[PDB]
């Protein structure tokens, strides 16, 4: 049982690792997404002011 | 009944059975139990760390 549990404790650590990375990956993706939507909107509003 | 030199001879017959036991019976028999008890105790130690 103690051998099996040691073999179990690596899996939980490994999945915590990989899922931490997928989470931070999606959060970085969302940052690189919203910071791009920001540019797309800001330039449109700049052109709207100069058109005003 | 009658006291007899048998009382002396039984002292000779007695002591040797003490020494042969002390040397060649008792420690070898104590080990047989205590080693198994140690194995079961370390079994409990493994059971502890198994969930810890």
């Amino acid at each position: 049982d103690l051998d099996l549990a040691k073999a179990s404790a690596t899996d939980q650590l490994k999945k915590a690792k990989a899922e931490a990375q997928v989470i931070i990956e999606q959060a970085n993706k969302r940052r690189s997404q919203i910071l791009d939507e920001a540019k797309a909107e800001a330039e449109q509003e700049r052109t709207k002011i100069v058109a005003q | 009944m009658n006291l007899n030199a048998t009382i002396l001879g039984q002292a000779i017959a007695f002591v040797l059975f003490v020494l042969f036991a002390m040397k060649y019976v008792w420690p070898p028999l104590m080990a047989a139990i205590e080693k198994r008890q140690k194995e079961i105790a370390d079994g409990l130690a493994s059971a502890e760390r198994a969930h810890k």
